[PDB]
């Protein structure tokens, strides 16, 4: 018995990451095994760690946590440093609009676990962590139970299946901070501290948890690893466009008919995501904007872009929030400002004061209480959150809002 | 019955010791322990931090800073059930305000307030990662889509 | 080295003795065993007289885990009343349907077994011991061979063990497909390089066994208890569970339960508790229809409140628990039991040879709806007449479970007739 | 006219020298022979008997008595499928159907290439993991056809 979870809709054209997670319930180990689960692990343990890294490299797999970094390359960087090494699954998923990772955790936990074990083996980590946000309590209990199932079947513990490879997976919980999804703040939190990002370099792959080489990978990234081993890198690379191969998860929300998570190839366009897969708009209203989580704002003229990590592609985590013609862009911008206000960790001065002032002033603008100086101040602060920032939050806290100023000037001018 | 130094009840202390023994290093258990404390008392009692700090072999100041930093923890208001209401972009777009209205009609409280019986506190939170089912709320660990006042009233009736 | 693939059988203990290590599904090698205090019971034993060890094992109340529940100390006493040399045999033939308790000790905690064999051998003055392991446990065979080598290298086997003047070699023999080689006299015949044919008893092995010499045969589980008795002393051992049936017992539970596996439990546990408290209840929460005690007994759902002890009303046997639920056809299940005895009778005794064959032949006809009236009456007759003239327990019990199903589930059988 | 190859004869000699008496090694020797040849060659028994210092008919009787030994059919891989009560209850028939789907053979049959033989066996002592099968020395729980197919693909 687990806490109540909303039954998020899920749909797949590839039947990989969502093969089981398309059904909104927990799939336990027996069901997983019936689908050939943990056979990829067995195959992996008969390969060298170096071979596994090579396969993940050649697969073209990129991270699903936002930065799209090539996964095999990340692993290679970690293993050029002396051990011991640590592997961390980032299940902090707290960006607005983003709910893709939870359906893997909650419905197909063994897919994630299998990926963690293979990945840990590849980089020589004997200790792995899952860091799951505090507001996913069901996911936490589900993972704890699934880990015990895996232990009972001999996929975790010492000398896994006679390989000589040892692994324990520890499940840690967050306690309400978006910043703890940033890989260095996550590590600080795992060490029992506040979630304060560290100056990089060094990067976690060189000096991470307890100062040792540490690989942090997103849930979605790790869930790909069993498929790469099972199919082989070549067959995997045949999925989707050859430069951005394999499945991607797209959490679609807002003013669409079928909000939910879609597993699709990355040559799918944004227009197709909304209209071909997510059923079009509520009431068949015109699309006004798409927010890529709290990162970017695409206009209705930008819907024909690929959902890949190319320069002109959608990128990010594939988070699609749809606003239609009657939605007030300034009201939406305020919500985005409020998010960054609430999540800056405050270490850097322009971020600390800028995230606060951006929201403070935008609220005045929205309520019709802004002076001329508040308007000018808002413009200034929005352009000046990033200076001296040591993590991505400060770098992007003004980005989406600036895009709305550029793409929807007529709505803003109404408020001025 | 004059006051003496705060001590954890045995059943709670056991659970805390379990978390402390779970990770390789004791101090890694700090958030699990704080969750456990808040679960037990309905909040984090200030007087609980000193003995927790001793169990974690951490300075009290370290523990206090952690409690202050993490938004899920509450040192000020005891409540049996926390109703976490998402106030972020998607929920706002899809009807946070209707949920808050329905909550006020049923419980007589607004965000940040606790009912007079100590039973419910409304807690505004950032995106809960269930945006396709907006507007979303939680009641302690349980999470739901809000549909209507009649539906919300039925849900809340299960919490006594 | 690499061992053959083995399924990872679930194991759970409330006592943390026999399954302290074997609850984890992997080979525990000698260094890990030593770290847990292993082989200190051996050291203690070698500083005791053989007679005192026998006395402690007697006072412990330890009983055999190979099905007969015979008091172990009493067995050893019988053997040492006869002039040497003497032989010690570990019975690892485990081939009864439902029974998989012994393999997880062998495969996961072999040093527990080895330590018990060394102590037991010393107790009875045997300088030669054997493990007879069924042929269908190849992994356990290789694991034991390797563990014995580990024990030799650390000085726990060989000549003059730990300066005691006691010499011991343990030889590992393999079976080759016959359930009957679990019967202690057939086992000995197989060890002597012949077919597994039970001997007329008396004499019993403790008098005349391997090469005609006093021989103690004990089950894997029995032997695995011995290090605990020496380590804890008989008083603390006897404090485990009820004082008359003290100590850990292993319960292999299978069929229609949520958590099939081996359970280490005290013998005051009830059958109902085994199924519902420990093994997680039934698949689909369907009603229990019957429990088969391996291929020996059939308990109905009105008999679940019995203790898992060796009392007259207790479950007894090897603690083998196969659970059937309300949808399971009892006649189909009885046929599988009949087929087992058909395949395992050694054929020395005429009523057993012909009875085990006919019981299965006729029950197949009944099952398939092809039995004449004479086939029905013949089945009833044969089922009651396997035992006459039998010289081993197989002929004595080949009809027992099936007769119980006929008495306890008359309505289902009537449907077939 | 039949003679064991030297490498096998060495191994038989090791078993024969292992126990205090030669004749105790008979079952280990027969296992070794079957492992080597994929079956027990009838012609192998005479020289075995000589090394054991046993009459031929003694050895023949032993081979006949013990069900693991096969004098009839050569096979590289024996798939031992449990047909006893617990496995039957929990899905022996599904395993057998999956085997027929994949390999095209039934119990007692050998594939034409001599690669696989399905051998029906009594309880394998892994009843909690029913339905159970072995491939030579390796033992597995059957979960599904997809799972079985991947397992069998490991034997070439
Ligand atoms: C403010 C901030 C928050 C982040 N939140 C997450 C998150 O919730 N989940 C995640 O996996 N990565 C998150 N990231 C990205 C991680 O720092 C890191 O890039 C990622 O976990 C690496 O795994 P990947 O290569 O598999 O994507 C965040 C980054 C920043 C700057
Ligand atoms: C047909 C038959 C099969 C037996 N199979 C086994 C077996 O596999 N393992 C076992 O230890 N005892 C088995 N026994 C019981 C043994 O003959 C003997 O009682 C036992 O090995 C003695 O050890 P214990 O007193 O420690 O139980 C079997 C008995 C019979 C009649
Ligand atoms: S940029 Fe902002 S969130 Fe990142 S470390 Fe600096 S203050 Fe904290
Ligand atoms: S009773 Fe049956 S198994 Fe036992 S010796 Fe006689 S024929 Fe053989
Ligand atoms: S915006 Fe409310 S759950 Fe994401
Ligand atoms: S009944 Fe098949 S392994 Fe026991
Ligand atoms: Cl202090
Ligand atoms: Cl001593
Ligand atoms: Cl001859
Ligand atoms: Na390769
Ligand atoms: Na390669
Ligand atoms: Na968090
Ligand atoms: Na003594
Ligand atoms: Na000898
Ligand atoms: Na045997
Ligand atoms: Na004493």
């Amino acid at each position: 018995s687990y806490p109540a979870i909303p039954r998020i809709y899920a749909e797949t054209t590839l039947n990989m990451l969502l093969k089981r997670a398309k059904k909104p319930r927990v799939h336990s180990i027996d069901e997983y095994l019936k689908d050939g689960g943990y056979q990829a692990l067995e195959k992996a343990l008969n390969m060298s760690p170096e071979e596994i890294i090579d396969w993940v490299d050649k697969s073209t797999l990129r991270g699903g946590g936002g930065a799209g970094f090539p996964t095999g390359k990340k692993w290679k960087f970690a293993v050029q440093n002396p051990g011991p090494r640590y592997f961390i699954c980032n299940a902090d998923e707290s960006e607005p609009g983003t709910f893709k990772d939870r359906i893997i955790i909650e419905r197909d936990p063994h897919l994630l676990i299998e990926g963690i074990i293979i990945s840990s083996y590849a980089i020589g980590a004997n200790e792995a962590y899952i860091y799951i946000r505090g507001e996913y309590p069901a996911g936490y209990y589900i993972l704890r139970d699934a880990i015990e199932e895996a232990k009972k079947k001999g996929f975790l513990g010492k000398n896994i299946l006679g390989s000589g490879f040892d692994l324990e997976i520890y499940v840690a919980r967050g306690a309400g901070a978006y910043i703890c999804g940033e890989e260095t703040a996550l590590i600080e939190s795992l060490e029992g501290k506040r979630g304060h990002p560290r100056l990089k370099p060094p990067y976690p792959v060189q000096k991470g948890l307890w100062g040792k080489p540490t690989v942090v990978n997103n849930v979605e990234t790790i869930a790909n690893v069993p498929f790469i081993i099972s199919m082989g890198w070549e067959e995997y690379r045949y999925i989707g466009p050859s430069d951005y191969a394999g499945p991607k998860l797209f959490p679609v929300s807002g003013k669409v008919k079928k909000p939910g998570v879609y597993e699709l190839p990355m040559n799918t366009t944004l227009r197709e995501v909304i209209f071909k897969y997510a059923g079009g708009t509520l009431g068949n209203k015109k699309v006004k904007a798409v927010f890529s989580g709290a990162l970017d704002c695409f206009s209705s003229e930008e819907l024909d872009i690929p959902m890949d990590y190319s320069p002109l592609g959608f990128g990010g985590t594939g988070t699609v929030i749809v606003l239609t013609e009657e939605d007030d862009i300034v009201e939406a911008a305020l919500k985005i400002a409020e998010f960054y206000e609430h999540e800056t960790c405050g270490q850097c001065t322009p971020c600390r004061v800028g995230c606060y002032e951006q929201a403070n002033l935008l609220e005045k603008i929205y309520k019709g209480e802004a002076t001329e100086q508040d308007w000018e101040g808002f413009d200034f602060v929005n352009r000046n959150i990033q200076p001296t920032s040591i993590c991505g939050l400060g770098a992007v806290a003004g980005r989406l809002i600036r895009q709305t100023l550029e793409k929807f000037p007529e709505e803003w001018e109404k408020y001025r | 019955m004059f006051k003496t130094e705060f001590e954890f009840p045995e059943e709670l202390k056991t659970k805390l010791q379990e978390h402390i023994n779970y990770f390789p290093k004791k101090r890694q258990a700090i958030l699990l322990c704080l969750h456990e404390i808040q679960n037990y008392y309905g909040y984090i009692p200030p007087e609980s931090l000193k003995p927790l700090a001793d169990m974690l072999e951490l300075p009290l100041n370290h523990v206090e800073g952690v409690v202050a930093f993490y938004d899920m923890f509450d040192r000020e208001d005891k409540a049996k059930y926390r109703i976490r209401v998402c106030v972020s972009i998607v929920c706002h777009l899809m009807g946070t305000n209707k949920l808050l209205k329905a909550l006020e009609n049923i419980l007589g409280i607004k965000p940040g307030e606790v009912t007079p019986d100590g039973k419910f506190k409304i807690v505004p939170v950032q995106c809960l990662g269930a945006c396709s089912e907006a507007p979303v709320f939680m009641v302690n660990d349980d999470e739901y889509k809000f549909e209507s006042e009649v539906q919300l009233n039925e849900i809340l009736s299960r919490y006594t």
